[PDB]
RNA sequence: GGUCAAGAUAGUAAGGGUCCACGGUGGAUGCCCUGGCGCUGGAGCCGAUGAAGGACGCGAUUACCUGCGAAAAGCCCCGA
RNA sequence: AAAGGUGAAAAGAACCCCGGGAGGGGAGUGAAAGAGAACCUGAAACCGUGGACUUACAAGCAGUCAUGGCACCUUAUGCGUGUUAUGGCGUGCCUAUUGAAGCAUGAGCCGGCGACUUAGACCUGACGUGCGAGCUUAAGUUGAAAAACGGAGGCGGAGC
RNA sequence: GUAGGGGAGCGUUCAGUCCGCGGAGAAGCCAUACCGGAAGGAGUGGUGGAGCCGACUGAAGUGCGGAUGCCGGCAUGAGUAACGAUAAAAGAAGUGAGAAUCUUCUUCGCCGUAAGGACAAGGGUUCCUGGGGAAGGGUCGUCCGCCCAGGGAAAGUCGG
């Protein structure tokens, strides 16, 4: 099945952005972007994570071991914010030097 | 447009199969013998209904002369003598009168015999 | 030549052949010396007794 | 005791299988394994362990290893006491079927059916009575 | 009440049958698309500068496919 | 040649129990494991386990109708439902045939695939619509989320 | 009432329009004693887990029991016939979860112009070592010509 790139293989955000989730259990919760894989539309943000029962043996250890770990989301979270939640986003209109197409919403830069 | 057979054929077959209750063997489980048994069963249902009319006719009669001869006359010289007693005409299932009230069937015996004199 | 069966056998009729395929339970007995499990006129397999020790086990 | 719907019940209650284990895909013919399983059925669970070491059929081995697993789950997981245990149910059903061509006279093949078995046993306390 | 006679009549299932309940096998049916079919319309030659199609290779680890070719999952310039 | 499907997300089952394993039972995750990788649904033929009612002097196209028995009670206490015993009656289905229960054809069973269609300004009728002594366009042109235009030509109108 | 003609209709997919329904659960599947003159249609419950009914009109790859019909699955024969040369095998010892079948020892029997040895065609890692045990081996299997990995193959004079 071809996947992820119905969104023209583009991300609506960057590797280090602060972002908020709207979706399911994690709606309204916030975190820094950590992994952004664009062609599978995956995103990892701090505090979304869960208990991966881990390799029963011999990952240099005899016994296995549960441990909490990051669990990525489809770009079902909603992206950059500044006016303090939600936020659509439009502006790509030249910072200083006039070259970088910075971001904005109904307000200022991101 | 293609229009495959799906769902139609199973529904039909299941209705035939469900007509098969305690049919023996593959009469109850394979569609083809179930349906075929039902063809012959059609024959039997219709014929039998008509015949069941004539069968209870027979049971009727066979009780009536048994009581009649208990009173010393046969069916023939009895259902005659009620009809020859004319207005006496009760006819339908005199069987039951003979089979439960004998005080009454005795009076009907006396009536028939009086009419034949 | 070549006899071959004529109609298929009914589930009823074939299952009533098999009316005689019942396995006989071993008549087991309790070893007077070992704990339990023993077959008659044979050694007790666990302890090896057949009045004292016979076979090694 | 009565739930709002079925999505209801799947959350609130989990189905569990007291006294039951099964060996799937055991590579034996079900009607054979049935001869010996019928010898077990309804006997006190100790006798069943006792009868199966002296029944001289090859199926006794897989059938015993299932019976021990049933005894085990009844004790470890289902916390039954084991001097009450007996085989309430036991029964073998078909599995898949491996097949091979085997050459015969004059050129023709046949297909031969290597049949498997799902052998299952279900122990319970004799505290029925 | 107990024997004796006469008479009648039940229950046993080795295994079977009908029904029900519960499963196994097996992949119909429903839903789905990563795959097809057709019409319409574009576009339409490739090669001695080596074609079409292959063989052998190139990975830390490589059997298959993909890409490439001893400069071998690539090398240089330009634009996004 | 056959070809398919965990879950929204691998969170793809740490740990414990019987087992050499295979397989399973728990604990966890998840809305669901009534989704566990022989991973959507899961019919039918076929194989089993349990239960009700039954069957070891019986002759049987496997039913049908009648009545008694025993169970049962969610379109359901009845003109019920299931199953029985016993009576009466009763020669599979198709095809092919003067004539089929036929000792005549076909067929192990179940599932799915499987056979009166399409075409053409063609003929000839029935029915229906438009316009009617007259009716209509073809190729094409232009517009197309739509259709208009286009008399070349075709049919009536005269017969021998 | 057979071929045959005529009439009115039921159900399936797709399309247009309407009326709507659906995670408090859709189609499909499963049970059923209700309804209609038939094809059929509803009620309720169980299953399922994402789509779908009813009405009117339109178009059809539109209705299967047969064709020694097709594909697939599963049965009967049946725990039956066979298990592939009548050149036998026995004991001890060992390994292992497990041994009539694997290893060792000691005997026995069979080939010996062979059933021993060396090449050519042909085969293509089958060779040796260490592991394995699903399937392949007509039983078993700790073993194998099977599976996994690592090695092994040397020419001025042999053959080209
Ligand atoms: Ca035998
Ligand atoms: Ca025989
Ligand atoms: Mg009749
Ligand atoms: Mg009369
Ligand atoms: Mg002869
Ligand atoms: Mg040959
Ligand atoms: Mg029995
Ligand atoms: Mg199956
Ligand atoms: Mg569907
Ligand atoms: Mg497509
Ligand atoms: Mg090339
Ligand atoms: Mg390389
Ligand atoms: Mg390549
Ligand atoms: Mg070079
Ligand atoms: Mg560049
Ligand atoms: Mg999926
Ligand atoms: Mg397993
Ligand atoms: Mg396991
Ligand atoms: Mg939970
Ligand atoms: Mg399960
Ligand atoms: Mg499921
Ligand atoms: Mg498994
Ligand atoms: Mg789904
Ligand atoms: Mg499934
Ligand atoms: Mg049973
Ligand atoms: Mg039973
Ligand atoms: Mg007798
Ligand atoms: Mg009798
Ligand atoms: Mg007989
Ligand atoms: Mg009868
Ligand atoms: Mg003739
Ligand atoms: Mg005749
Ligand atoms: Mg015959
Ligand atoms: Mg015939
Ligand atoms: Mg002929
Ligand atoms: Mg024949
Ligand atoms: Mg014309
Ligand atoms: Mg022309
Ligand atoms: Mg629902
Ligand atoms: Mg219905
Ligand atoms: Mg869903
Ligand atoms: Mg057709
Ligand atoms: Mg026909
Ligand atoms: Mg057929
Ligand atoms: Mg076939
Ligand atoms: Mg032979
Ligand atoms: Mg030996
Ligand atoms: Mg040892
Ligand atoms: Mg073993
Ligand atoms: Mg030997
Ligand atoms: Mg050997
Ligand atoms: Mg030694
Ligand atoms: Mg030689
Ligand atoms: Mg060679
Ligand atoms: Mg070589
Ligand atoms: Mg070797
Ligand atoms: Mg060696
Ligand atoms: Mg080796
Ligand atoms: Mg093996
Ligand atoms: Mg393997
Ligand atoms: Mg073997
Ligand atoms: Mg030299
Ligand atoms: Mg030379």
């Amino acid at each position: 099945p071809s996947a992820g790139s119905h969104h023209n293989d583009k991300l609506h955000f960057k590797k280090g952005d602060t972002v908020i989730v709207l979706s399911g259990k994690h709606k309204g919760q916030t975190g820094k972007v950590l992994l952004a894989l664009p062609r599978d539309q995956k995103v990892v943000v701090e505090g979304v994570n869960v208990i991966t029962k881990n390799v029963k043996p011999s990952m240099t250890n005899p016994q296995g071991g549960q441990e909490q770990r990051e669990l990525a989301l489809h770009a079902s979270k909603v992206a950059l914010v500044d006016p303090e939640t939600g936020k659509a986003t439009r502006v790509r209109k030249q910072i200083v030097d006039g070259k970088k197409v910075r971001v904005a919403v109904a307000s200022g830069k991101t | 447009p293609r229009a495959k057979t799906g769902i139609v054929r199973r529904r039909r077959h299941k209705k035939v199969l469900k007509r098969a209750k305690g049919f023996w063997g593959s009469r109850s489980k394979q569609y083809r013998n179930a349906f075929q048994t039902l063809l012959n069963a059609a024959t039997y249902e219709y014929r039998d209904r008509r015949n069941k009319k004539r069968d209870f006719r027979r049971l009727w009669i066979q009780r009536i002369n048994a009581g009649a001869r208990l009173h010393g006359m046969n069916y023939s010289t009895f259902i005659n003598g009620l009809k020859r007693a004319n207005i006496d005409l009760n006819r339908k299932v005199l069987a039951d009168i003979a089979a439960r009230e004998p005080e009454a069937f005795k009076a009907l015996v006396d009536a028939s015999r009086n009419a034949r004199q | 030549k070549h006899p071959v069966p004529k109609k298929k056998t009914s589930k009823s009729k074939r299952d009533m052949r098999r009316s005689h395929h019942a396995l006989t339970a071993p008549n087991l007995t309790e070893c007077p010396q070992c704990h339990g499990k023993k077959l008659s006129h044979h050694i007790c397999p666990n302890c090896g007794y057949y009045d004292g020790r016979q076979v090694l086990a | 005791q009565t739930f709002r719907n079925k999505k209801q019940r799947k959350q609130q209650v989990k189905l569990r299988k007291p006294g039951f284990a099964v060996a799937k895909y055991v590579r034996m013919s079900p009607r054979k394994v049935r001869l010996v399983v019928d010898v077990i059925r309804g006997k006190s669970v100790q006798d069943a362990e006792d009868l199966l070491r002296f029944i001289p059929r090859s199926a006794s081995e897989p059938v015993a290893k299932v019976l021990n697993s049933a005894k085990a789950n009844a004790l470890h997981n289902d916390e039954m006491l084991e001097d009450r245990l007996f085989v309430k149910e036991a029964y073998v059903d078909a599995g898949p079927t491996l097949k091979r061509l085997i050459p015969r006279a004059r050129g023709s093949a046949n297909i031969i059916k290597k049949r498997t078995s799902h052998i299952t046993i279900i122990v319970a306390e004799k505290g029925n009575k």
